[PDB]
This record gives C-alpha cells, structure tokens and sequence, in this order.
C-alpha cells in the first residue's frame, strides 16, 4: 500500500515554524536559572 | 476597440460582463470554502488569527463563523457566504462549517455545467426539484423521542458528545458532556440561555472545571459586615441609594441664615434613615442592590447585622431572581405584597486569587454558573466558545425533540433520493440533478480525508450500502472502517441538518443568477 498522498506543504512548514519560535524563547532565559544564574536588565 | 467609444461611468467605477463576472463569483466562493474545509470533522485542525491594527489581538479558534467574521474580504460574491454563515450561528449555533462547504461545493459543480452550454436557469430549476426530494427523505428518517425519560436523557448525551468532537474539549469529552447536559436541564424548559453565566479565569488545568451547585458572584460586601450568615432571607431591590433621592423637580433652597441650611441638611440625613427602616420591616438579613450604596446607609445595615451587596448589574439581578426565588422590589410600602428569596448558607470562596460570594443551598436554582480553568488565555476563550455551541444545540432538542443519525449517514441518505429522481426526469435537468447529489457526497469525503483514510473506497462502500436497505450505515472514525450509527451513538439534531440544506441552496441560487457586477467609485480615505 502506498496511498494517502499529501499535496499540501503549508501545515508542515507552519508546524516547523512554531517549534523554532518556542525553542528560541526557551534558549533566551536558559541562563537565568538556578542558584548561579545571572540577571537581565 | 475599448468598452464602447463613449464614456458613461465616472473615473474609478468598473463593470464586469457575463463571461468575466462568472469568473469572479466562482473563484471568490471556492476560496472561502477551501480555507474552512480543514476544520471539518472529528480530526479537524485549528487556525490562528492575528490583527494588524487592533493592538495585535491574538485569538485562536476552530468554528467557521468567527473565522469568516474576522477575515476581511473585498470580493462581492464572497461577502454572501460570510453573511449566511453569521445567520446560521445566530439561529442554531452549530453547522457554520458545513453550510459554507456545501454551498461552495455546489458552485464548483455549476462551473463545469456552464462549460457544457447549459443555461443557468436550467440548473436552478433542476436543483429546486432536488432540494424538495431531499428534505422529504430526511423528515421520513427522523426518530421522534421524548415519551420516556430514560431514553430522552440518552439522546441528549449523544448529541453533546458529538458536537464537542472537533473542538479542543474533545480531550476531556467524558467530563464536559455531563456539565453540558446538566446545565440545560436546570432551565426547566425555558429557552433563556443567558441565565447560564460562564466565568473564566486563569490558572489550573482544563480538567478542574466544574458546575457549581448554587451560585457565584464577583462582588464585594461592605465594611465590617458579616461574612457568613446561615439560613438567609434575601431581598432583591433596585432603588436609588446614591447620596439621596434627588426628587426630580426644579427646586432649590433660598434661606437667609446659615443655621437654616444646617437644619435642611439634617432633614436629608433623616430621609435616608426612614427609608432604611422601611426595608428592615421585611425581616431580612441580606440586602442586594443594583446601584451603588454610599457611606451613610452602609453603616446602618452593618449595625443591625445585614449584608449589603452593591453594584450588581442587570445581568446579576435578573439571574438572582431565578435562583433564590425572590422578586426585584422597590418603593418599600407594603411588606405583605413582596416575596423574599431563600438560601441555606452564604460564604466567601477563594478561586485562584479572587474572592467570590457563594450561595450554597437554594430553593429553585433555575440559573447556574460554570467555572472554567485553563493554562493560557486562548484556551479559556476557546473553551467558552466551544461550550456555547453545546448549550445552544441542546436548547433546540428540548423544544423540537427529534434526532437524525449523523456521522455521514444523513448526507448519503439524501443523496440517494436525488439519484433515484434523476433517473426518471427526461431532459437536461437529469444532468443538473446529478451535480446536486454529487455535492452532498463530498461532505463525508472531507471528513475521511482529514484523517488520512482511503476516502475513495469508503464512499463507495457507503453508497453501495445505502442503495440496498442499510439506512443507518455511516463512518466509524475511531478505527477507519464502516460501522452502524444506532450502536456507536452518533446522533445529530433535526433542525441543524434542515437549516444546512435550505441555507446552502438559497446562497447557491442567488450567486448563480448574477451575470453583471457593477462597482461604484470607492470612498477614499484621507491620509492626512
Ligand atoms: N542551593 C541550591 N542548590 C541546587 N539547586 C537549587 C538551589 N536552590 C534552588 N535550586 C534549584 O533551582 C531550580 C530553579 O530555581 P530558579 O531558577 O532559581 O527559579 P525557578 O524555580 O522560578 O526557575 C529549582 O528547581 C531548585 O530545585
Ligand atoms: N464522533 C464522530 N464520528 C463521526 N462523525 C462526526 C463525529 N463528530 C462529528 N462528526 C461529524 O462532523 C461534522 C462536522 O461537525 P463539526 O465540524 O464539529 O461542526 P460543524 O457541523 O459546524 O461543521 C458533522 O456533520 C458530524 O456529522
Ligand atoms: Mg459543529
């Protein structure tokens, strides 16, 4: 069986653009965490 | 060489003739039904709407009525399908996605018929005999209930668990079905859906929502007034305690000494004392007002041990007269012609970080409140929006109690009635009737297409099972096979399916008759 062709790439490129936006915010505040995290001004 | 040598119109006004107007009206309508198709069925996806000028208000929704009301379209023929979608939401509250897809599939099949050199008036006259033969075969297939309580309750549970399916609430379907069916039975047959107050607030999971037994109010009590009183006697009033009764005339004070002003000032302060003493003759301990209460009468209630609740709008006073059972009172001259409310315990509760007044133990209980808890602000908005679709469709089943098997069984049922009619009528209308039966069979196709199943094989199995006798066969979306609808419990409302055919056949008739689009000169916007 080889059916179920996916002819639309919009949902794939949008789901991947949500991952990179959320992963980028988590990388921003990674430094300020724990007893030895610094401060942002 | 141009559009007539003479100039009739002004500068900026446009006209479209027959061959190009049908091109605009047919690509405008298909575009609307293509954006919305992705949100159809138990496994439909979800969209995001960002505003560019409204302070960037991010809202996330699924229903096909709030999406169309927000998308700004300039196509003349696409504005008809946005208007008809709003009327569906304001009539029955469910079926907006299905009414736009169906009316957009009828137009797609009407463009290949014009290319066969068929007059538009032939298609329209052929479709009228198709809608009539379709609504007769749906009425005959309805199951009328309501003579048994144990059967009617099971019909309302199946309807509620079918509407909540495409919505975000489908994760906790077993919990939100009981909150949606018990809140409708509290109305005791009154179609007043405003009596259900949905209070939403941040914090907590979606599984922490509940339906409160009594009532909840987001107001505050006066200073140093009792927080709790057991066995209360509530009096609901709407009277002006602001400053004093202004006594509207054109009056003024014209005394000639400053001691006479002090005597009149003491006359106002004894006017409000008399009004308060006339309230206490009822023998109450809970006064509720819909306007403000100032600092003088606030201490008079607190010295006799009376709870005063001030600033409760019409939404919170009309509801409290149906819960406890009192009446909205004024003029305070006859304590024997008034009826007081009743409760059993009134306390202050802590939901998150706010305080609300709780009403535990009630007489009637004809109105209620639902507490929604969620992680984000978009989940709270979507839970409220989805829950409103479950309450609206359960208020129609009680007035008109007859249900139609859903999940694809109803669409194939009406499509078979048109096919048997199209094999009888001679002429060109046999071609136009088949297009109507072709557009009804794509609604089950889209449902199976979103789930990734073999749609071209399931429709063939359904069409072959509906022409031999099996009138309850339909799609089974939990496995991917064909299953019965009277066993699994996929049920819809008769009024919802009836309003879809009639609305989607009129909008395809108005649009199809258009052969000339005339645009006036747009109003310009001042830049500076
Ligand atoms: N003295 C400590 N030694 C090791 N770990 C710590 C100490 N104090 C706090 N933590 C840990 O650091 C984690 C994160 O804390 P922090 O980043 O300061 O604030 P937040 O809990 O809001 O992220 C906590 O889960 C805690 O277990
Ligand atoms: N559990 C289910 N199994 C099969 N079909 C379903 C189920 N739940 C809903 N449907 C079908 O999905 C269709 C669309 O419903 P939905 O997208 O939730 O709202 P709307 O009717 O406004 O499009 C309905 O016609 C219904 O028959
Ligand atoms: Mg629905």
């Amino acid at each position: 069986g080889k059916g179920a062709y996916q002819d639309r790439d919009k949902p794939a490129q949008i789901r991947f653009s949500n991952i990179s936006a959320a992963k980028a915010v988590a990388d921003a505040i990674r430094t300020s965490l724990g007893p030895k995290g610094m401060d942002k001004m | 060489l141009s559009l007539a040598p003479v100039n009739i119109f002004k500068a900026g006004a446009d006209e479209e003739r027959a061959e190009t107007a049908r091109l605009t009206s047919f690509i405008g309508a298909i575009a609307i039904g293509d954006l919305v198709k992705s949100t159809l069925g138990p496994k439909g996806m979800d969209k995001i709407l960002l505003s560019s000028g409204r302070d960037a208000s991010l809202m996330v929704t699924n229903d096909g009525a709030t999406i169309l009301k927000n998308i700004g379209v300039d196509n003349p023929a696409a504005k008809v399908l946005v208007d008809m979608s709003r009327v569906q939401d304001d009539e029955v509250g469910d079926g907006t996605t299905s009414v736009t897809v169906l009316a957009a599939e009828l137009l797609r099949e009407a463009e290949s018929l014009i290319a066969k050199k068929i007059h538009p008036q032939t298609i329209i006259a052929g479709w009228r005999e198709a809608t009539k033969a379709a609504r007769e075969a749906l009425l005959s297939s309805a199951v009328d209930h309501g003579s048994d309580e144990v059967k009617f309750r099971q019909d309302l549970m199946n309807i509620a668990g079918t509407t909540l399916s495409s919505k975000l609430l489908t994760h906790h379907k077993d919990h939100f079905t009981k909150l949606a069916v018990e809140a409708v039975l509290r109305l005791k047959g009154s179609g007043n859906l405003e009596a259900i107050h949905i209070i939403k607030k941040l914090g907590g999971s979606l599984a922490d929502s509940y339906l409160d037994e009594g009532f909840l109010l987001d107001k505050k009590i006066g200073v140093n007034q009792p927080k709790r009183i057991e066995n209360a006697k509530i009096l609901i009033a709407n009277t002006g305690m602001d400053t004093d009764k202004i006594k509207i005339f054109g009056s003024r004070v014209r005394v000639d000494s400053t001691a006479k002003v002090a005597e009149i000032e003491h006359a106002e302060k004894e006017k409000m004392k008399e009004k308060v003493e006339r309230i206490l003759k009822h023998g109450i301990n809970c006064f509720i007002n819909r306007q403000l209460i100032y600092n003088y009468p606030e201490q008079l209630f607190g010295a006799a041990g009376v709870m005063a609740i001030e600033h409760a709008d019409f939404a919170g006073v009309e509801r409290l007269a149906l819960v406890t059972g009192g009446e909205i009172a004024s003029t305070f001259d006859h304590p024997e012609l008034v009826k007081l409310g009743s409760c059993k315990l009134i306390e202050e509760v802590m939901i998150g970080e706010d305080k609300l007044i709780h009403f535990s133990g009630v007489a009637l209980g004809e109105a209620c409140t639902i507490v929604l808890r969620g992680a984000t602000q978009q989940i709270l908005d979507e839970a409220e929006r989805s829950l409103h679709d479950a309450l609206c469709v359960l208020a129609q089943t009680v007035k008109d109690s007859r249900t139609v098997y859903g999940g694809g069984c109803s669409e194939m049922l009406m499509a078979h009635a048109v096919t048997q009619l199209a094999n009888r009528t001679p002429g060109k209308e046999a071609v136009a009737m088949e297009s109507y039966a072709k557009a009804l069979r794509m609604l089950p196709t889209i449902i199976a297409d979103n789930a990734g199943y073999d749609s071209a094989d399931l429709v063939a199995q359904l069409r072959a099972a509906h022409s031999e006798g099996n009138t309850t066969a339909g799609l089974d979306m939990r496995e991917g096979t064909i299953g019965d609808m009277a066993i699994l419990g996929i049920t819809e409302s008769f009024q919802v399916k009836r309003q879809v055919l009639l609305s989607a056949a009129e909008a395809a008739e108005v649009i199809l008759r258009v052969d000339n689009i005339i645009k006036a000169a747009p109003r310009k916007r001042v830049p500076d």
